[PDB]
């Protein structure tokens, strides 16, 4: 019916998508074992999304992680719930592609796919009906941001009417870790609009000000952007595995987040983020909720809406409520706030309620919505990318590997393509 | 870490239920930090990383333990090595507590004066033992004079057996039990068990294991390693409900203090032993809380993370509503209302209340046969 | 140079330096996305004035 | 599975050899028979110990390097040594006769005696490895041995294996002090080796090491030990990711194609911190910040050079030990934040950050406290240009005279090969001013 | 937080840094060691705490020649200070501005400007350097100036408090000492928010009046000016009903920027043998804060007019008494304050009393005072200077040293004119206009 396959390219797919797998985990109440252990029926009534059904009641993650690096595995295999995924589902490389696009993408890469795509067919036989895929890579590595386009560039040749979603990390020009980082999102970024339904920008960045300054965090780790990714992983899909009093899914999403095929680009949102001393002096209510999803300094994004208009606004409420409200401040934020949303477009917004709470909280919701703030995010990048490029700096090794300076020129002509025709669609009158 | 420093190292065994058979695994525990790593043994891979486990702790690391590492009830079988061997258990050893049955009264004192001289408690059963059993034991007796009186004192009430395991473990539980002669222990000293409740030398409140070779004698014969239970359960199933200590208050050393607060209530005390049950039969006895309690697995997980101690309550006193004794379910509305339950006065988080007691009179005496008449 | 420090506070192999206790995994942010009145339930029922 | 092959060249190589495998053998837990403690031998789960030692039949671990040199003497205290029976017999390889500072020697006469056994052993520990990442070769470029030597044994290396990677450490003779004159000599005949035939070269000058130690370390007689022990810190800290976890783990192809922006461009400048002795880590906490700005101070590079002359072209850290990546993210943007430090027109973003989990170890009755944090810095910045100018002015005021010259004449190398090395280096002086000229 | 840094130069300045330090370890309880056996962080304005629990002062001890430094590095706290906080020169400037500003401090500008960088770096949000230094001394003149004259552009905004020794009118320990003197003013003109002037014959003067003692040392002057930084550090150390910063005395202490110079005055001063039969209290210490023979500059404030006041009170006070002593302190005739500022006060109100060391001289008291006075009437001890100077100058003696350091000779001149402008400045502010 509606069944999700888990890519995972990267060390940083690898390490979100691991942390994933944890989270649901509990929400389905699965042992490190992999027995069942939730007390609920519904708690075990869906794990078909994700998990696949084994002998004595096994449940098996529906996932394939992929490195070119193997040591990413060694690191996956085994944590927590290190060995409950499938022995054969890690399809891994001896040389890593180094960050370098072309070598993922190419050299290297070339090489490998082809074990990844037998053990993805498998496992789209092995479910009947397939609702989407799902696949985790950041934009600045060399594995996620290489070959993970690739594989996903194949994959709509095969099945095209499926779902293609991915939660793409973006880099950060403040904080950058990576000398060649521009140069491998210029050449994603191409693979991406070309190819892809949805898609979410994230930026470690703004997880860096959110431990900070909302939670408060004395000393967060790499386990903070992980967990606080997992559970907005969770959050969009959960009216999904479980019935709510209105339902949703990715493609009713989809259908009404996309009004044009290129603008698939989302930011992130998740309520109910309060430090512990908040925690002390809060009455949990739904209007400090829809208060704690439009203040921005809640985005996983660095882009402020103020900058851009927004297009389409979507937030799926997670718990047991009423809705007289969530229809009221719905139309309450679009009333006053006229100016930030686009006109040709009247009710901006559309809302998913699911009965079920998350496990540790009573409430919870996550928002999502397309804004002309994300247009900030690529123009940025033609800053740095043109000036690597005007010197031809760093270009030896994608020169080196057997492509020509054609693909780079091509790459921003589209790149610049988006961001004008999107600063027509800022710019246009009802 | 640095992969440096104390670095001690078992070897685990695990009963995987899908594949259906035992796995030797390698396991590892970091004393420094506390934190637990595990590896593959055959596949040459890692099981587990170096995450701390708050929930292994040093009191746990010996052989014959029942742990739980990330859901995974691990039995310790060998000395992961020989530097494991000299530091963490060179000389901790494991002997006979048998208590007869004058003090049988007095156990839960005992049990208590047991844990603060540092000795932990593995095998825990009351017995009555047979005239053949009771000859047995003083095979070294038969030669020397009053055979007759030292058996037939033996077999004429419930002994109690116990396994106490600590560092120098034989050398002290001697001396804790003073004098054999309960006069002449008053005398020395009245600090011992066999003064401050012995009466006569005959009558004396234990009589544990001498030497190593005695001790492995006596301990076979009430604890058989071949599982031919011996002497059989003082389980009379009549007018009964059965009472657990779960192993939270086991940790703490309020065993003998739960025991005391029994006795004075005018409680018959028909049965107590000891059960290491795994997560299957928790889930069987616990079977009819699935679904009416929220926290069936946490109410699960509790009972099969440490030792547990299943009591066997006669039905006595004009009041004899044990239920209430123990009180209500969350500590904290007994401590605001009855603070004379148990679960106010040894209380603790919700889960972690004193006691585990069977809620419908009908129940009382199929949860008295499932602990002691299938497990036992 | 041998400065003479004090002999019992001083020497090469007790490490000096800020111990930031930080724990990579993703227990803190567990626990911090766990609500405490869930926690505080869990712990217990509380009570209130009539 | 990673493994790197040691090729240490000359008695340079030969001691920070002994110097770097002590190290990794205290790394490791190994004793300096060549094996597991027996009553601790726990192990397990991680060969982190096979990217430098391999097992064999007795539970025995051998290195993957090969010491070779043409005297016995430098070796063969080797094979007095402790370390005597770590190493295998046939991997210690010996000359009966040294080149004796002399390139053609080095590479024309007294090398090609050795050229195939020392090819054969390499071809034997690559045939033992699995999946190979790289050669760390080790010289210098004074000696006849360390300059010749390595360069007809990598000369050959490039044909047998082209595309494994090569790292080249080398020592740099010092702008002022020397321990010998006819050095310029063969540092600008080994050029035309490191720049055709390397991917990566470390460079490092005696007198900056001289001049850290006795500033900070406050050793003010120093030995070779002393700064054997920090170049073998520099390659426990590049190694450490290949060899344990980390959070951002990061290979040597990494740290390639984030440090060198142009196939002649390859020398990057090697940096570490927090390098002190342990009455100064008493009274300062040392913090990632600082140890960072400690990594940008021009006073403690390896190299005689001031970087604010000129512009950085790429910066990788190495971080390792107890580190926060929210403290690294606000040190990179307080190291940004500032105008003393230049970044040419095209790195606007110019560092490639690594994070490892375990910290450094440190050798009883070496120079250095044990602290919690620590790091390493590679700096690929355009400052190294007027080394090369000094080393071809000293070239020069030789030339003019012909100085040396019928010795390496009689040796039979042709003449005009000084003047091709020297209009070889100058060219790559202009290639670095091409970098350095800004298209504003 | 709140946070200040001493920059001690000098012979002058590294004893007076040695004091104030022993106060300050006693005052919050370190050990000699560094280790902790109102407010909590309270040592977090002078301390930068280790990862093990030590706590590290915040100081540079600097100057041109080691046998003092020395002494330092040889004393007790060893185990206190870190090593490249004490900062030597091999060669002093041998009382000569010449040397200390010119010729030998520039070879550990750059070393002392990286010490001062890295501290500062430390702090988080800085409010303070702190410095020290004397009019006489060779480096204590020309290395201060020089490093100011750095420190002015390498913290603009930042508060640069400023006490040093001057030579005082009769008694001088060095003949040389007026050109210096002369010359430093400058620097402590155009480079300084605050100037504490002192000079050594007053508190000779106080100490043999009031302390009974006959024979006094630089330790017991010392202790006296440790106890004045301590006063005024306190209401930033702890809590107070009214704290004050340095922000605050520095807006209400300096009517004009030429006018930064106040002087210092410390209440009461008193033997043990003298204290246990007076009954102490507000109006007395209030009363002894005003009286001439107490004030450590000498110069008698009613040759003069005052333009502003700052009161800091410390110990067991109430703001009702300071009311009733500033009450009392307005009526009085003898006391003038300019015509321009009818009111002229400022309290500082502090809770724990002044620490007494033992082997001091000053009795433990449950209330004490101190005083910033500014007013016009320390221009005449410049004008016995620059007579001094005059004299000195009509015959070029002296000059030879610093002609042959390489120094401009007219500079003097120069300096001779702005102090003579500072004066003529000094006189507008003493007229008034009625
Ligand atoms: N860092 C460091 N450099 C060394 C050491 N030993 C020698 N060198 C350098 O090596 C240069 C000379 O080469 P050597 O390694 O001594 O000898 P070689 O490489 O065998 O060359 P030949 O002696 O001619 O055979 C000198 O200029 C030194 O700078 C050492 O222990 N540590
Ligand atoms: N009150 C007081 N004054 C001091 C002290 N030490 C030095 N002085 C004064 O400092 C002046 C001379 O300067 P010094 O401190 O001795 O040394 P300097 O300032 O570095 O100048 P040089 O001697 O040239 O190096 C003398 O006139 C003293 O009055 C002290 O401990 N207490
Ligand atoms: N959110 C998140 N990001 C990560 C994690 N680990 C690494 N990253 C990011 O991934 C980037 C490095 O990507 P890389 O490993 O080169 O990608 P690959 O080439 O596909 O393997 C870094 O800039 C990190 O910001 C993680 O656990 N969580
Ligand atoms: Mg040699
Ligand atoms: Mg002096």
């Amino acid at each position: 019916m509606r069944e999700i396959v888990h890519l995972q390219a990267g060390q940083c797919g690898n390490q979100i998508g691991a942390k994933f797998w944890e989270v649901i985990s509990d929400e389905h109440g699965i042992d490190p074992t992999g027995t069942y252990h939730g007390d609920s029926d519904l708690q075990l009534e869906r794990i078909n999304v994700y998990y696949n059904e084994a002998t004595g009641g096994k449940y098996v993650p529906r996932a394939v992680l992929v490195d070119l690096e193997p040591g990413t595995m060694d690191s996956v295999r085994s944590g927590p719930f290190g060995q409950i995924f499938r022995p054969d589902n890690f399809v891994f490389g001896q040389s890593g592609a180094g960050n370098n696009w072309a070598k993922g993408h190419y050299t290297e890469g070339a090489e490998l796919v082809d074990s990844v795509l037998d053990v993805v067919r498998k496992e789209a036989e092995s479910c009947d009906c397939l609702q989407g895929f799902q696949l985790t890579h950041s934009l600045g590595g060399g594995t996620g941001s290489g070959m993970g386009t690739l594989l996903i560039s194949k994959i709509r040749e095969e099945y095209p009417d499926r779902i293609m979603n991915t939660f793409s990390v973006v880099p950060s020009p403040k904080v950058s870790d990576t000398v060649v980082e521009p140069y491998n999102a210029t050449l994603s970024v191409h693979q991406l609009v070309e190819n892809t339904d949805e898609t979410y920008c994230i930026d470690n960045e703004a997880l860096y000000d959110i431990c900070f300054r909302t939670l408060k965090l004395t000393t967060p780790t790499y386990g903070d952007l992980n967990h606080l990714v997992s559970a907005t992983m969770s959050g969009v899909t959960t009216c999904l595995r479980f019935p709510g009093q209105l339902n949703a899914d990715l493609r009713k999403l989809a259908v009404n987040m996309v009004p044009f095929p290129r603008l698939h680009f989302f930011m992130p949102g998740f309520a109910p983020l309060t430090s512990r001393g908040s925690q002390q002096y809060r009455a949990l209510t739904v209007p400090e909720l829809t208060q704690q999803m439009f203040d921005a300094k809640n985005m996983m994004a660095a882009c402020d809406p103020r900058h851009g208009r927004y297009l389409t606004v979507a937030a799926v409420f997670r718990g047991r409520m009423s809705m007289k409200e969530v229809d009221e401040q719905m139309l309450n934020v679009q009333n006053k706030n006229s100016s930030y949303f686009v006109e040709w477009i009247p009710n901006n917004v559309k809302t998913a309620v699911c009965d079920i709470p998350p496990r540790g909280l009573k409430m919870s919701a996550t928002f999502i919505g397309n804004s002309t703030a994300i247009q900030e995010l690529f123009k940025r990048i033609s800053e740095q990318f043109t000036a690597m490029f005007r010197r031809k700096a760093f270009l030896h090794w994608y020169t080196g590997e057997g492509m020509d300076e054609m693909e780079f020129t091509e790459a921003e002509s589209n790149m610049n393509d988006l961001v004008s025709e999107y600063q027509q669609y800022q710019d246009a009158t009802a | 870490p640095k992969n440096q420093s104390e670095r001690f190292a078992f070897i685990a065994e695990w009963y995987d239920p899908n594949a259906s058979l035992l796995r030797r695994y390698e396991l590892l525990f970091y004393p420094v930090d506390g934190s637990v790593e595990m590896h593959d043994v055959k596949n040459r891979r890692t099981f587990l990383k170096r995450t701390k486990y708050e929930d292994l702790r040093l009191e746990d690391l010996f052989i014959g333990n029942k742990v739980n590492v990330f859901s995974r009830q691990l039995v310790l079988i060998d000395y992961g090595d020989q530097y494991t061997a000299r530091q963490l258990g060179s000389r901790k050893e494991k002997t006979l507590a048998l208590i007869k049955p004058d003090a049988v009264s007095k156990a839960g004192e005992i049990i208590e004066m047991i844990n603060k001289s540092g000795f932990t408690i593995t095998k825990l059963r009351m017995m009555t033992l047979t005239r053949k059993e009771a000859a047995d034991f003083h095979v070294d007796h038969h030669s020397r004079p009053f055979y007759n009186e030292l058996i037939q004192f033996i077999t004429s009430g419930p002994v109690i057996a116990m396994e106490i395991l600590r560092d120098d473990a034989i050398c002290e539980w001697k001396r804790l039990l003073g004098p054999a002669n309960s006069g002449l222990s008053r005398t020395d000293a009245p600090g011992s068990i066999r003064a401050l409740f012995g009466t006569d030398g005959v009558r004396n409140a234990a009589h544990g294991p001498d030497t190593f070779a005695s001790a492995a004698r006596e301990m076979e014969l009430f604890f058989p390693s071949s599982g031919g239970c011996g002497p059989a359960n003082t389980a009379k199933f009549t007018n009964c409900t059965c009472c657990i200590i779960k192993p939270h208050a086991i940790s703490e050393g309020m065993l003998g203090k739960n025991l005391i607060a029994i006795r004075d209530a005018c409680f018959g005390m028909s049965a107590i032993q000891m059960f290491n049950l795994d997560r299957a039969n928790v889930e069987e006895f616990y079977e009819v809380y699935k679904g009416v309690v929220s926290e069936y697995n946490d109410m699960v997980t509790e009972l099969c993370s440490g030792p547990c101690v299943a009591i066997e309550i006669q039905q006595s006193n004009p009041t004899k509503t044990f239920r209430e004794f123990c009180g209500p379910a969350d500590p904290e509305i007994a401590r605001h209302l009855r603070p004379e339950t148990l679960r106010a006065i040894f209380g603790k988080t919700k889960v972690q209340n004193a006691v585990h007691c069977t809620d419908l009179p009908e129940d009382g005496l199929l949860e008295v046969q499932y602990f002691f008449k299938i497990l036992d | 140079k041998n400065r003479k420090y004090n002999p019992a506070s001083f020497h090469r192999f007790n490490l000096y330096g800020i111990p930031t206790p930080h724990f990579n995994d993703g227990r803190t942010m567990a626990k911090a996305l766990h609500w405490l009145h869930e926690l505080q339930m869990e712990r217990g029922a509380k009570i209130v004035s009539k | 599975m990673r493994e790197c092959i040691s090729i240490h060249v000359g008695q340079a190589g030969v001691q920070i050899g002994n110097a770097c495998w002590e190290l990794y053998c205290l790394e490791h837990g190994i004793q300096p028979d060549g094996q597991m403690p027996s009553d601790k031998t726990i192990g397990g789960g991680d060969d982190s110990f096979n990217t430098f030692f391999s097992e064999t039949g007795a539970g025995k671990h051998v290195p993957r390097a090969v010491f070779v040199d043409l005297e016995p003497t430098v070796v063969d205290e080797v094979r007095t040594g402790t370390y005597r029976q770590l190493f295998h017999p046939e991997q210690l390889i010996t000359g009966k006769e040294d080149a004796a500072n002399n390139y053609a020697r080095g590479h024309y006469t007294i090398g090609k005696e050795i050229v195939d056994l020392v090819l054969d052993r390499i071809r034997k520990l690559a045939d033992l490895c699995t999946g190979l990442q790289g050669f760390l070769i080790f010289h210098s470029f004074g000696g006849g041995t360390g300059s010749g030597f390595a360069s007809l044994l990598m000369e050959r290396l490039s044909v047998d294996y082209g595309k494994k990677s090569k790292l080249e450490f080398a020592i740099y003779p010092a702008p002022q002090v020397s321990t010998a004159v006819v050095e310029p000599y063969n540092s600008i005949l080994t050029t035309h080796t490191t720049l055709e035939h390397s991917d990566c070269a470390f460079m490092v000058d005696n007198e900056a090491i001289y001049d850290i130690c006795r500033r900070n370390l406050d050793i003010e007689r120093p030995t070779y030990t002393n700064l054997n022990r920090l170049i073998g810190q520099i390659v426990s800290s590049i190694t450490a990711s290949l060899r344990f976890d980390g959070a951002l783990n990061v290979d040597l192809t990494e740290f390639q194609t984030n440090l060198v922006p142009y196939p002649r461009i390859h020398f990057p400048l090697a940096t570490y911190a927090p390098v002190i002795s342990a009455e100064k880590a008493y009274h300062e906490q040392l913090s990632v910040a600082e140890i960072t700005n400690a990594c940008f101070e021009p006073a403690n590079q390896m190299v005689k050079c001031d970087p604010r002359h000129g512009k950085y072209m790429a910066c990788c850290m190495l971080y390792r030990g107890d580190v926060v990546p929210k403290d690294v993210n606000a040190a990179i943007a307080t190291i940004k934040t500032k105008r003393t430090i230049q970044f040419v027109d095209w790195c606007p973003t110019g560092f490639k950050v690594g994070i490892n989990y375990q910290p450094p170890t440190v050798v009883p009755g070496g120079d250095l406290a044990k602290v919690q944090r620590a790091v390493c810095m590679l700096s690929n910045t355009t400052a190294i240009a007027e080394a090369w100018a000094r080393l071809d002015h000293k070239f020069d005021l030789m030339y003019a005279k012909r100085a040396f010259v019928h010795w390496y004449v009689g040796e039979g190398m042709e003449e005009g090969e000084f003047s091709e090395a020297r209009e070889d280096l100058a060219a790559l002086e202009k290639d670095y001013e091409e970098v350095g000229v800004d298209s504003v």
